[PDB]
């Protein structure tokens, strides 16, 4: 209804994880899957903010 | 006689005068919402422009019968003619 205004959130990594023991590969099985896109963005060549 | 004529220029004056303080103002309120139509949604232009020339027909249609009267007042007037 305003397209007076365009917010900078509508034009062109947080990580959680656990404090304590006893995790079944919680923690490492979203490392693993990070890394993957870490990896991809400095084939892009692109700088990263954690 | 000479009465007649002074104040069919004062009749020509109000005429003419009232008619262009009315147009004026009506036109500032108008045209100053048209701009703030057009700042909101500058792809509509096109179409509030003719509906803003629909409305201007409206607004100087009795000022242009006044300065109509007024110009006819002026020459060949129709009240010297009465006495």
């Amino acid at each position: 209804a305003n397209p007076e205004y365009r917010h900078p959130f509508m034009v062109e990594y947080i990580v959680v994880s656990s404090d304590r023991g006893l995790c079944g590969g919680l923690n490492i099985n979203l490392f693993k899957s990070l890394v993957k896109d870490m990896s991809g963005y400095r084939e892009q060549g692109a700088e990263i903010d954690l | 006689m000479e009465t007649v004529v002074g104040l069919t220029a004062i009749a020509v004056a109000l005429l003419i005068g009232l008619g262009a303080l009315g147009t004026a103002i009506g036109f500032g309120l108008l045209g100053g919402k048209f701009l703030e139509g057009a700042a909101r949604q500058p792809e509509m232009v096109p179409m509030l422009q003719v509906k803003m020339f629909i409305v201007a027909g409206l607004l100087d249609a009795v000022t242009m019968i006044g300065v109509g009267i007024a110009l006819f007042f002026t020459f060949a007037n129709p009240f010297v003619g009465q006495i």
